[PDB]
RNA sequence: UAAGGAACUCGGCAAAAUGACCCCGUAACUUCGGGAGAAGGGGUGCUCUUUAGGGUUAACGCCCAGAAGAGCCGCAGUGAA
RNA sequence: UAGGAGCUAGCCGUCGAAGGUGGGACAAAUGAUUGGGGUGAAGUCGUAACAAGGUAGCCGUAUCGGAAGGUGCGGCUGGAU
RNA sequence: CGGUACCUAAUCAGAAAGCCACGGCUAACUACGUGCCAGCAGCCGCGGUAAUACGUAGGUGGCAAGCGUUAUCCGGAAUUAUUGGGCGUAAAGCGCGCGUAGGCGGUUUUUUAAGUCUGAUGUGAAAGCCCACGGCUCAACCGUGGAGGGUCAUUGGAAACU
RNA sequence: AUGGAGAGUUUGAUCCUGGCUCAGGAUGAACGCUGGCGGCGUGCCUAAUACAUGCAAGUCGAGCGAACGGACGAGAAGCUUGCUUCUCUGAUGUUAGCGGCGGACGGGUGAGUAACACGUGGAUAACCUACCUAUAAGACUGGGAUAACUUCGGGAAACCGGAGCUAAUACCGGAUAAUAUUUUGAACCGCAUGGUUCAAAAGUGAAAGACGGUCUUGCUGUCACUUAUAGAUGGAUCCGCGCUGCAUUAGCUAGUUGGUAAGGUAACGGCUUACCAAGGCAACGAUGCAUAGCCGACCUGAGAGGGUGAUCGGCCACACUGGAACUGAGACACGGUCCAGACUCCUACGGGAGGCAGCAGUAGGGAAUCUUCCGCAAUGGGCGAAAGCCUGACGGAGCAACGCC
C-alpha cells in the first residue's frame, strides 16, 4: 500500500529537528454551500535541520516518532 | 473458533433460519462474518436448503466447523461429500 | 477525667464529628467521667446529613478517654485522644459503623450492641 | 455469593503465582549480573550470557514472559557482548 | 505541673502562646498609596564532595559561600539569650 | 556439620488512592426584612399626553418635585404661521 | 408449548356498545330547567326570563372496542426565509471616520488541475424504508430477489469558469 | 419527477405588518368513561436508589489418586442350610479433592466521556492472537513435591493454624531441532527500512490415556501433546474528515513542545525517568463551565431540513465508590482476589459475610410499566470420544386495549 502524500508551507522552525507545514484545502459549508478555506498546523519531522521558513514542503506520514508529530518530510518544492 | 452456525430470523412459532459462518463469541442473531444461505423446516414439504456451494468450501478448508444441524443440511445437498475430494487429492 | 466543656472526637457515624459536653450525669455535684459513663453534650462540629446536627443536644457514652482506667488485677490503658459515642436513650447506639478502639470496661455496663459494632476491643 | 468454581480459582492462582514470581525474579536476577559481566571484561563474560539467554527463554515458552521481551533483553546483552 | 482548656471572671486581668532569618503564598475593602509581616505554610545542626558567585586578588586561595548531592547525630538543630 | 547458587518472608526509600488541614474561586438552596414590576378590583387624589389638549409635542442632559411633571441649554417635525 | 393450533359434529337470535361533539371554523337542534347564578371555553366569546354555547331529556352525527382529555415532538410557520423574509414611516442602518484579519475583486494570452465536470473501480454489514414475488385462510406480520448506496476513498480524462 | 392546499383573531369599516389559536400526523405515553375475542409486536422513560429469598457457569473417571456403594468367584457354618460374620475376583456406579478447559462469551445498564468515544475512509516497512484448519519435524531420559486422607490446636459454628504420608496429561532437572536473536554478503523503497538464500557462535520443548490385532511382543487407529511456518479469526495503536450550547468563558499549558540517551510495551511514542533547548496550542473559538454514550435507524416534512436514540443490530464505557495487581492467549475481570471508603447482615461477642445496572420479585420514587411460571424439545454457548449434563441466552406460558391488523 501507500501513505497520505499531503503538501504544505511552513510556519515555524523551531529547535532540534522540527517544522510544521500547514495545510490548506477548502472545506464548503453544510447549509449554505459556500466554499471556506480553513488550516491545520501538521507537524512534520525534519531530518537534520533542512528547511527553512518559507518554504512549501511535500510531506509524507508515517509511524508516530513523537507525542504530537505524524509526519515526515519526502520533497521541497520551493524555498525561500 | 469460527463455524458455521444457524441464525433465527422470522416470528414466532414460524422459524426461518439463514445458515451463517461466523465465530462462536458473537451472539446468536448478532454480528456475522459471511451469509452463506437459508434454511426453512416450517414450509409446505422441503426444507428448501438454499447454499452456493462454491463459497460455503471456502470456509470449511481454513478452519469453519458445522455444528450438528448445519451439517446435515451440507449433507443434505452433498457439500461433505465433496469435501472430501479436496482432501483426498 | 472527663468534665464540663471538654471537646471530644465523636467515634461513629451518628453525624457528628466533634461534641462538648454539658453535664456528667450520674449524681450531683459529680465532676469527671471516664469510660462507661453516659455525658450529656452539643455537637459542636457536624458532618453534614447523617443524623445529629450542630447544636442538638444528645446524650452520649465515653469510650477511649486519655487518662484511661485501672483494672482489678493492676493493669491499666490510655488512649492518645478523648473519643465519645452518641447513643439513643436505651443504651443503645445511632450509628452502626463505630471507629477505633474501645476499651473493655463498658461490656459490663450494658453497652454490648457498640462493643459489636466496633473493632478489636482492648 | 460465590460461585463454586471461583473458589477454587482464587487457591490455583496463588499456588501458580508462586511458581511464576521465583522463576520471574529469577530470570531478572541472572541478567542484572549478566549486563554487570557484559561490562568489566570479568571471566564469565561468555558463560554468565549463556545462563542469562537460557533463562529469558525457559520463561518465554512458558509464558512468564512474552517472545518479543525474550528477544529485547537476548539483544540488550548479545550485542554489548 | 496529670486530665480538662476560659468552665475563671464585671471583663482572658495576669500568665501562656507568637517572635530571628530564608522560601512559598498572601483575602475583603480601598481615597489606589494601602490593607499586608494580612492570613496561611515550609526550611534552618554537622560532615564530605560537586562548582561556585561576589571579587580578595598573581586566582582557586582572602572573603560571604552561588547552589546542588552525599553522609552523620539527637527527643529537639535562630537547640542558650 | 552442611555450605554456596538462589528463592521466600521481613526490613529500607521513590511514586501512589482515600483522608487530614488551609485560604480563595465557582455553583446551588435558604434567609428576618426589603423595591421595582406584572395583574386584579378599585380605597383615594389629580389632569400629564391625544384637538395649537389649555404653556406645540418629543429626544439628550442638568436641576426641582410625593409623583404626573416643571424649568435652563441644544436638537428634531413625527407641529401651528 | 400442548391435548395447543386446527378440523368435524350437537344446541341457542341466546351473552358480546359504548364514547365525545350539536354558535362559527366543524358535517350533527329542538324543547324544558336555570336566569351574570350554577357554570362553559381550542379561538372569537356564551349566561341578567323567548340560552340552538350552561344542566338534563328526545333527536342527529363523527367512528367504534374503543372514545375523549392532557403531555411532548414535527408540520401548518415563508414566525430565522440556502431553496424561501426583511431594515423611509410597522420590529430593524452603528453618530460618523481611519483601518487589521477576513470576504469579494477590470481585460487578454500561455499554463496547472486545488474547486468544478465526466467514467473506471472499491466500499457505506445485516435488519428496515421504496419496488417485485413467496408464506401466513386475508391483513398485520414474515421471508427472498432488486433501486443502491447518492455522501467517501482510489484511479483515468475534459480545461470554460473560480 | 405521483410532489406543496387552510381558518379564526387588532378596527365603526379596510389594507398591511405581526404574533397568537385551531384543523393533520405520531408516542415505551398517562388519565377518565366503557370493554367478546384472535394474531403479531411492546411493556421502570423516574431513584447508575437500597435490596429479603431462589436462580443465572459449569464440565471432564477415556488426566489420578483416593474414597463410598454394591453385584459377582464367594469357604468352613451361627445349622436360623441360607443369613453373606468376615474374606475376597472386585464388574460397575457415585461423588469431596488435585488437574485441564471455560469463568474476558452470552446477559444488563447508559453514570461517566465533547473525546480518534463514534461514523466514514485510510495506514501499520511500529503490532499481538488460546481453541479451529493446513503443512512438516518430534515426543528421549530422570527427579522431588503437595491437596485428598490420618493426627493436633483455636472456634457452638464456618474456617484458619500445625504434624506425617500419596498420584497424575501437576511441577521440575538434563539431552536432542529451528526461518527467533548477533556478527559478515549479494535485490528494492516510501525515512528508519524488507525479502531470500546464505554461514559462524550461543540458546529452547515432551503426555499420557482409552483401543486394535498379533509374538511373553513391537509396530499401531482415534485426541489430546510442543516446535516452526502459513491461513482463518478476534484484538490493539495511529491518521484525514464529520461531532451540542455559551466569548455575560480570551490566554491556555511546564513532561507542557522538541532533542539526545536510557529503560519498558504485543507495539510506535513526553509512555515514563534523567539532562539539553524554549518551544506547543489558540477568534478556522486553545481553555473553562454546562449538557449529552455515538451510529445504523425511527418519527415528521413536497423537499431543504427538524426531532428522537424504547425495541432490534454495530461499537464504546461502567459493574456499591475510588486505586491496584495476580492468573491467563485474552481482564487490570458484573455472580474473582487485594487495599481504602460508605452502607448492610450473622454472632455463643471469639470474628465472619455480602454488592439484582442477570431473570422474575420486594420496598421506595412516580401520572405510569407485569409472573417470585415451564422447558432445554428448537437455535446458539461451555466442557466432554460420546451418551450426556449445565445454560433466567433462548424457545414458550402468564398479566396489561399499550400499539397495530
Amino acid at each position: 500500500n501507500d501513505r497520505k502524500v499531503y503538501v504544505g508551507k511552513v510556519v515555524s522552525d523551531k529547535m532540534d529537528k522540527t517544522i510544521t507545514v500547514l495545510v490548506e484545502t477548502y472545506k464548503t459549508h453544510k447549509l449554505y454551500g459556500k466554499r471556506v478555506k480553513y488550516s491545520k498546523k501538521y507537524k512534520t519531522h525534519d531530518e537534520n535541520n533542512s528547511a527553512k521558513l518559507g518554504d512549501i514542503v511535500k510531506i509524507q506520514e508515517t509511524r508516530p516518532l513523537s507525542a504530537t508529530k505524524r509526519f515526515r518530510l519526502v520533497e521541497i518544492v520551493e524555498e525561500s | 473458533a469460527v463455524k458455521i452456525r444457524l441464525t433465527r430470523l422470522g416470528s414466532k412459532r414460524n422459524p426461518f433460519y439463514r445458515i451463517v459462518v461466523a465465530d462462536a463469541r458473537s451472539p446468536r442473531d448478532g454480528r456475522i462474518i459471511e451469509q452463506i444461505g437459508t434454511y426453512n423446516p416450517t414450509s409446505a414439504n422441503a426444507p428448501e436448503i438454499k447454499v452456493d456451494e462454491a463459497l460455503a468450501l471456502k470456509w470449511l478448508n481454513d478452519g469453519a466447523k458445522p455444528t450438528d444441524t448445519v451439517h446435515n443440511i451440507l449433507s443434505k445437498e452433498g457439500i461433505m461429500k465433496k469435501f472430501d475430494e479436496q482432501k483426498k487429492a | 477525667m472527663i468534665q464540663q466543656e471538654t471537646r471530644l472526637k465523636v467515634a461513629d457515624n451518628s453525624g457528628a464529628r466533634e461534641v462538648l459536653t454539658i453535664k456528667v450525669l450520674g449524681g450531683s455535684g459529680r465532676k469527671t467521667a471516664n469510660i462507661g459513663d453516659v455525658i450529656v453534650c452539643t455537637v459542636k462540629n457536624a458532618t453534614p446529613g447523617g443524623v445529629v446536627k450542630k447544636g442538638d443536644v444528645v446524650k452520649a457514652v465515653i469510650v477511649r478517654t486519655k487518662s484511661g482506667v485501672r483494672r482489678n488485677d493492676g493493669s491499666y490503658i490510655k488512649f492518645d485522644e478523648n473519643a465519645c459515642v452518641i447513643i439513643r436513650d436505651d443504651k443503645g447506639p445511632r450509628g452502626t459503623r463505630i471507629f477505633g478502639p474501645v476499651a473493655r470496661e463498658l461490656r459490663e455496663g450494658n453497652f454490648m450492641k457498640i462493643v459489636s459494632l466496633a473493632p478489636e476491643v482492648l | 455469593a460465590n460461585i463454586k468454581s471461583a473458589i477454587k480459582r482464587v487457591k490455583t492462582t496463588e499456588k501458580a503465582e508462586a511458581r511464576n514470581i521465583s522463576q520471574k525474579s529469577a530470570m531478572r536476577t541472572a541478567v542484572k549480573n549478566a549486563k554487570t559481566a557484559v561490562s568489566n571484561n570479568a571471566d564469565n563474560k561468555n558463560e554468565l550470557v549463556s545462563l542469562a539467554v537460557k533463562l529469558v527463554d525457559k520463561a518465554a515458552q512458558s509464558n512468564l514472559i512474552h517472545s518479543n521481551k525474550a528477544d529485547r533483553i537476548k539483544s540488550q546483552l548479545m550485542t554489548a557482548n
